[PDB]
């Protein structure tokens, strides 16, 4: 184990084949400071801390990702197209805040040990889906090289209402549903 | 300001339920001790989630990690250009970079939220930055009861933690029971009582 | 090493250009550039496993591709006068170290008709010169030729000469006060005065001119300047 | 972007001098020197990544700062009359920018000059009356002028071993013209 203060990950570079998707994002201690929207070529920044004083060029994400998909294409004949194996997921709801009824708060949905990173996840009020207030993490990296996903979602606690979120990926037989409630 | 970098990633060598998928990952990884007195500069290639091709600045060379990124280290160490870039790379990204977390995230201070609630007692203490906390549980004149359960410290996933210690005690009707919390955003302890 | 194609070529508005690069043997990156005088070396865009991964301020009339060998085409269309450059082409690994090639100088003219093969003439050396510091020197004329598309060579006995060979920098303009003006091109080669009274010795300055093609049409009543060879020779006198 | 000075550079040959390079980017990934004769491409020189790096080639040494680079030259010659020239990379955009360069011209030393004019023999393929002003000194100045046509101080050939001697030519098919001094002074 290297023992350090303050461990960044100035690049956190990756790239699959499944539905060509990839994804670039600078992590520090364990929290992620931006991403890259490789389509609108835009660096978002988590922190307005950030956005005020920080700047990142958009453009050195896509030229990493060039060649991790160049990378891949000369691991993947070398490995005797050894594929991915997927993952059991480990998911945890809880809140932000201590929850009191009218006061708003918000459900945090952490989503560990993902692998490969396609995952979809969603919050289910009352059975039916919710639209608004529904922010997502980018997929944050691990040691072991596996992820984690945190989804969030800002409600007003009722007593009436309940909320689930259900997480849905490949090392799952069957959709996994995680209850939250008052 | 001054434009971060990230560490670049160096070309390779040659020039039936769910879908099957191939993930690459590369990562850049620097540590700091003591300030930017101790840096060091990891790189890593990831094939699925196989770490066999790696950069270590305490090494100064490509050295393989599985028997999977033997030709790919070998044609690293033989292109001495990419051999130069990425020994700067401790400089040009890990120190470059550190200069404005220090301007940003190093003097990032959240206070935590000290609240108690039945569930017996629950002390929450959310949102707050960095990670050092103390938090402990004291019952009428100053007596430290050891016997509680706290989780571990919980990342939210928004350059905030929160934690949520647990006390299991026999409240008499003449008790109090206070949490008493330390955090660096906090000059003084933060405590609250209960009955 | 990095291979460009063609060394030089010619063409009028409004038509377009297709320029070739080889990129170094083990290399993937190319990178196109444009050298125009005032302006510099302004980058046009870099190619990197077949797509475009990097791109310049150019407009949209400047574009191009890469192949599975890593070679790259550059276009141009809707040629202008001020696209007239010298287009290098920087081969790399991919992100280390970049090499240039020798480059593709390309002139657009407002028309064909302002296309001169050069008038080649040699001058055989003074006795004065030859008496006073027992050397000769020869002196050879390529005149009234545009564009700019000239190598200028000496040959002795059959074989290129390079000691004693000096040539001026850049051309000379014939009329300085046009843009389409016709160039001409001077060179000197010192032998020994032993060497020059040498009646057996023979003597030739080429002048390569890069000019227009079989692909490009002529209605002047004059001769197609096509890239052709013009020299003018000289033996020794005792 | 990035400038370079002086822009032009003209010196004898022995002498030592330094180029400078000027940047002002953001997040430098690195300094690129590099050498250019009029119709080659640009020679490949240096790389410099941080700042305090000394990279020495031969009669070169490439230095870097974090506000400036300086290319020393060490005795040069004439094959090192070129155009220097000055890139850096920055951000994400593998591009390079180049500066202006350095036009450097060093100048042979002659050791025995004579300067003379002399008339050669007509063509028997042009009317032009040509006058080569010859073996001169290295700093020596050629002006042109009306429709009498002159060179400048012709360049050796890079390739050439024996005959190292400047000369300019000048003619005309003007019959008021001679050779008497249809070129420049001697100071
Ligand atoms: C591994 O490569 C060879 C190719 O012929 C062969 O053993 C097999 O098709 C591949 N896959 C395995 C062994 O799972
Ligand atoms: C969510 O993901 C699963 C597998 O990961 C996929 O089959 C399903 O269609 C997805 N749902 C969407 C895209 O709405
Ligand atoms: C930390 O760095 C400083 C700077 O020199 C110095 O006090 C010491 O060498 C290092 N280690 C400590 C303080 O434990
Ligand atoms: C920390 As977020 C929900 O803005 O990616």
């Amino acid at each position: 184990d290297i023992v350090a203060d303050h461990v960044a990950s100035y690049g956190v570079n990756l790239y699959q084949s499944y539905g060509p998707s990839g994804q670039y994002s600078h992590e520090f201690d364990g929290d992620e400071e931006f991403y890259v929207d490789l389509e609108r070529k835009e660096t978002v920044w988590q922190l307005p801390l950030f956005r005020r004083f920080r700047r990142f060029d958009p453009q050195f994400a896509l030229t990493n990702i060039a060649v991790l998909k160049h990378n891949l294409n000369c691991v993947i004949k070398r490995s005797n197209s050894t594929a991915a194996t997927n993952e059991v997921p480990e998911v945890t709801v809880f809140s932000k805040s201590p929850v009191t009824l009218g006061q708003p708060n918000t459900l945090i949905c952490l989503v560990d040990n993902i692998f490969p990173p396609v995952v979809n996840i969603t919050w289910l009020s009352n059975g039916h889906s919710v639209t608004e207030g529904v922010s997502e993490t980018s997929f944050l990296s691990k040691s072991d090289h596996s992820f984690f996903k945190i989804s969030y979602l800002t409600f007003l606690p009722s007593a009436d209402e309940i909320y689930d979120c259900k997480v849905e990926h490949w090392g799952l037989d069957e959709p996994l549903l995680k209850h939250w409630e008052p | 300001g001054q434009v971060e970098l990230g560490g670049g990633n160096a070309v390779e060598v040659c020039k039936r339920d769910s879908p099957e998928d191939f993930v690459y990952q590369f990562k850049g990884m620097c540590y700091f001790t003591n300030g930017t007195e101790r840096v060091r500069l990891v790189t890593r290639y990831i094939y699925n989630r196989e770490e066999y091709a790696r950069f270590d600045s305490d090494v100064g060379v490509y050295r393989a990690v599985t028997p999977l990124g033997p030709p790919a280290a070998e044609y690293w160490n033989s292109q001495k250009e990419v051999l130069e870039r990425t020994r700067a790379e401790l400089d040009t990204v890990c120190r470059h970079n550190y200069q404005l977390e220090l301007r940003t995230t190093l003097q990032r201070r959240v206070e935590p939220t000290v609240t108690i609630s039945p569930s017996l007692l629950v002390c929450s203490v959310t949102d707050f930055y960095p990670a050092q906390i103390k938090v402990r549980w004291f019952r009428n004149d100053q007596e430290e009861t050891t016997g509680v359960v706290s989780t571990p410290l919980i990342r939210n996933g928004d350059w905030t933690f929160q934690i949520l210690v647990m006390l299991e005690m026999t409240p008499q009707r003449g008790d109090v029971y206070t949490c008493h919390v330390e955090h660096p955003s906090l000059q003084n302890p933060i405590i609250v009582e209960w009955r | 090493g990095v291979t460009q194609t063609p060394r030089y070529l010619i063409k009028t508005r409004g038509q377009q250009v297709t320029l070739s690069c080889s990129p170094i043997s083990g290399h993937r990156s190319v990178s196109w550039y444009q050298q125009t005088p005032g302006q510099g070396l302004q980058f046009l865009f870099e190619y990197f496993s077949e797509t475009q991964r990097n791109k310049g301020n150019f407009p949209g009339r400047f574009s191009g591709r890469q192949f599975s060998n890593s070679r790259s085409e550059m276009n141009v269309s809707t040629l202008e006068l001020g696209d007239s450059a010298l287009y290098l082409c920087a081969s790399s690994l991919e992100r280390d170290g970049y090499t240039f090639g020798s480059g593709t100088r390309l002139t657009v003219v407002e028309d064909l008709n302002k296309v001169f093969p050069p008038e080649v003439a040699v001058f055989e050396p003074s006795e004065a010169e030859i008496s006073h510091t027992q050397k000769a020197t020869l002196v050879c004329l390529a005149t009234g030729f545009f564009p700019d598309h000239v190598e200028l060579s000496w040959w002795v006995n059959g074989k290129e000469v390079h000691s004693g060979v000096c040539t001026d920098p850049q051309p000379l303009k014939e009329q300085p006060a046009l843009n389409d003006s016709r160039y001409a091109l001077s060179s000197r080669l010192r032998v020994s005065a032993t060497f020059w009274q040498n009646p057996r010795n023979h003597f030739r300055c080429q002048v390569q001119f890069y000019g227009l093609s079989e692909n490009d049409e002529w209605t002047q009543d004059r001769a197609k300047p096509v890239t052709q060879i013009v020299s003018a020779e000289a033996w020794g006198r005792a | 972007q990035v400038t370079q000075s002086p822009e032009a550079l003209r010196l004898q040959e022995g002498e030592s001098s330094s180029l400078n390079c000027s940047y002002t980017v953001s997040g430098l990934r690195g300094l690129f020197w590099y050498r250019q004769d009029p119709g080659k491409g640009p020679e490949f020189l240096f790389t410099l990544y941080s700042a305090g790096e000394e990279k020495e080639k031969e009669r070169l040494k490439a230095t870097l700062t974090k506000k400036e680079s300086f290319l020393h030259i060490t005795a040069p010659k004439p094959e090192d009359s070129a155009t220097y020239l000055c890139a850096v990379q920055a951000g994400g955009n593998n591009r390079l920018a180049f500066g202006k360069g350095n036009q450097v011209v060093v100048i042979p030393n002659i050791q025995n000059p004579d300067p003379a004019v002399y008339q050669l023999r007509d063509s028997k393929s042009s009317d032009k009356s040509v006058c080569l002003f010859t073996d001169f000194d290295s700093q020596t100045n050629v002006s042109q002028s009306s429709d009498v046509y002159i060179t400048d101080k012709c360049v050796l050939d890079m390739r050439s071993m024996d005959f190292k001697s400047n000369s300019a030519v000048a003619w005309s098919n003007k019959s008021d013209f001679a050779c008497a001094n249809a070129f420049n002074n001697s100071i």
